């Protein structure tokens, strides 16, 4: 038991005289603290809000040669109620909504006293980070998000932030499934912005999300096409007694607002047409124009009508056909 | 919507870039209750599709009568579809309610024009 | 000794500072 009594004086003698009010060598070179993520999971993509909910194990290892200890040879790793009584970076993220540190049992949070110096500080984070959502190629959107770690209230003169390990210092990022998303990338960037008081430090992990089209191309465009499909059926018809091609084209537009209506629940608000708006009005443009054709045909027949039918039965699939093939080329790149 | 069928625990060690440590996993062997779904969604769907037999069923040139019901159909069905939306959240995966939705979207239009390629 | 200055400078600021009651109350405006 004398590591015990041992361990007891040593963290004893640590804390006594220490002053959170000053940071690592004060009056001194600035202190690098290091930084290192771990993604644990990005829980969803909030785009009607334009932000995303990200669950990460953050942590900052820096070094403080006050609690510095060379008698036991081991890292002690002292309750997370310790880093009340201990200087903290004042790391904040610029583009943060809402965050919170999860708490059951007790406050997730770590501390761990190296030997050296080198205090391992480390937090269990929620944080539901801001996001610029350039939704005017959705769903064909290649949404790039970032998380923006910055010190508040100290210069880069005082304070200094890197990712210990170049790359390393971003974990786990790969075995995150996202539901409608696929994480293609992701990078670490380590500037200094200079602002009016000074130049400040920062670090921006970046993520260049993908829109997963594979679940989108059945869940909204593939109704609306096949719709389409539909108001090609009408011309078939006749044109002697089309009573009802004028029932079945005029049910096609209805459909056509059901599904728009449906849609529009998970939508933003964003005035530009986006990748989606644009096909489903184009579409019903088009089902629309089908019945403005039925409409001339028949009011010329009741007033060469043979040839207007077929005319208008090849000009319709032809047209539409480059409408669509115009749409995808101009929104797949 | 699911049964406990039992639990099973397990004890490991994971590594990660703070240590080693040991991590305490239990598992709940939860079975899904398909009853409720069934009746819900699989049910009136099917119905759907047999009522685009029904379509089949009638018989005679009869245009208008062919035509309402052909293109009534998809209504209710496009509707089904939306309403199964609703649990489904939004995981890029090929559901097999989706699947089967779908399936019976494809029956009723390859119905519709089976009787416009008839006319 | 740097620190020392600084810490102590800090330690005598809230000396007889009553934070109840605003700057120059009843001499000036704030
Ligand atoms: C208490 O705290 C100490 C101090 O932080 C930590 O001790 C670390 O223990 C790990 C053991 O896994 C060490 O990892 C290995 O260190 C070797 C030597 O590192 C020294 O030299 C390198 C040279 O570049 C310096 O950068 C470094 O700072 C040290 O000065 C490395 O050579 C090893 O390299 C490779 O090892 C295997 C080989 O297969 C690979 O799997 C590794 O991924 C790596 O590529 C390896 O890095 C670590 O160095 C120790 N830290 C220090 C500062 O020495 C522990 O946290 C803990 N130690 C206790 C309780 O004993
Ligand atoms: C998601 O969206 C974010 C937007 O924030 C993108 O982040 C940008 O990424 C780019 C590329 O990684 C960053 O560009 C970087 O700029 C650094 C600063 O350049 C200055 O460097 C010195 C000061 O250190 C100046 O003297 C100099 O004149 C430059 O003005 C560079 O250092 C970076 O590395 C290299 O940049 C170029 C070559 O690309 C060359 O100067 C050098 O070779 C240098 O080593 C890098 O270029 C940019 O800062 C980020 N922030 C932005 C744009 O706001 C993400 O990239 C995006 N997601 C993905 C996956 O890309």
């Amino acid at each position: 038991p004398s590591n015990m009594s041992l361990v007891k004086e040593t963290v004893d003698r640590l804390l006594k005289g220490y002053d959170i009010r000053l940071r690592p060598d004060f009056g001194g070179p600035p202190v690098a603290v290091g930084m290192n993520i771990d993604i644990a999971s990005i829980d969803m993509v909030s785009e009607v809000n334009m932000d995303y909910t990200l669950t990460m194990y953050f942590q900052q290892a820096w070094r403080d040669k006050r609690l510095s200890y060379n008698v036991i040879p081991l890292n002690l790793t002292l309750d997370n109620r310790v880093a009340d009584q201990l200087w903290v970076p004042d790391t904040y993220f610029l583009n943060d909504k809402k965050s919170f540190v999860h708490g059951v049992t007790v406050k997730n949070r770590m501390i761990r006293l190296h030997p050296d110096g080198t205090v391992l500080y480390g937090l269990r984070i929620t944080t539901t980070a801001a996001c610029m959502m350039d939704l005017r190629r959705y769903p064909l959107d290649e949404q790039n998000c970032t998380l923006e770690i910055e010190s508040y209230g100290y210069t880069t003169d005082d304070i200094e932030f890197y990712w210990r390990g170049d790359d390393n210092a971003v974990t786990g990022v790969t075995k995150i499934e996202l539901p409608q998303f696929s994480i293609v990338d992701y990078k670490l960037i380590t500037k200094k912005v200079v602002f009016s008081t000074g130049s400040y430090p920062r670090l921006s992990l970046s993520f260049k999300l993908k829109r997963n089209i594979g679940y989108f191309i059945l869940q909204t465009y593939m109704p609306s096409i096949l719709i389409t499909i539909l108001s090609w059926v009408s011309f078939w018809i006749n044109y002697d007694a089309s009573a009802a091609r004028v029932a079945l084209g005029i049910t096609t537009v209805l459909t056509m607002t059901t599904i728009n209506t449906h849609l529009r629940e998970t939508l933003p608000k964003i005035p530009y047409v986006k990748a989606i708006d644009m096909y489903l009005m184009g579409c019903f443009v088009f089902v629309f124009m089908a019945l403005l054709e039925y409409a001339l045909v028949n009011y010329i027949f009741f007033g060469d009508v043979n040839a207007i039918d077929r005319w208008s039965r090849i000009f319709f699939p032809v047209v539409f056909s480059f409408f669509n093939i115009v749409y995808w080329l101009y929104y797949v790149n | 919507q699911f049964s406990f069928v039992g639990l099973r625990n397990t004890t490991e060690v994971v590594k990660t870039t703070s240590g080693d440590y040991v991590v305490m996993s239990v598992y709940f062997d939860l079975s899904r209750r398909m009853g409720y779904f069934t009746i819900q969604t699989y049910i009136p769907c099917t119905l759907i599709v047999v009522l685009s037999w029904v379509s089949f069923w009638i018989n005679k040139d009869a245009v208008p009568a062919r035509t309402s019901l052909g293109i009534t159909t998809v209504l209710t069905m496009t509707t089904l579809s939306t309403i199964a939306r609703k649990s489904l959240p939004k995981v890029s995966y090929v559901t097999a309610m989706d699947l089967f939705v779908s399936v019976c979207f494809i029956f009723v239009f390859s119905a519709l024009v089976e009787y416009g390629t008839l006319h | 000794d740097n620190t020392t200055v600084f810490t102590r400078i800090l330690d005598r600021l809230l000396d007889g500072y009553d934070n109840r009651l605003r700057p120059g109350l009843g001499e000036r405006v704030t």
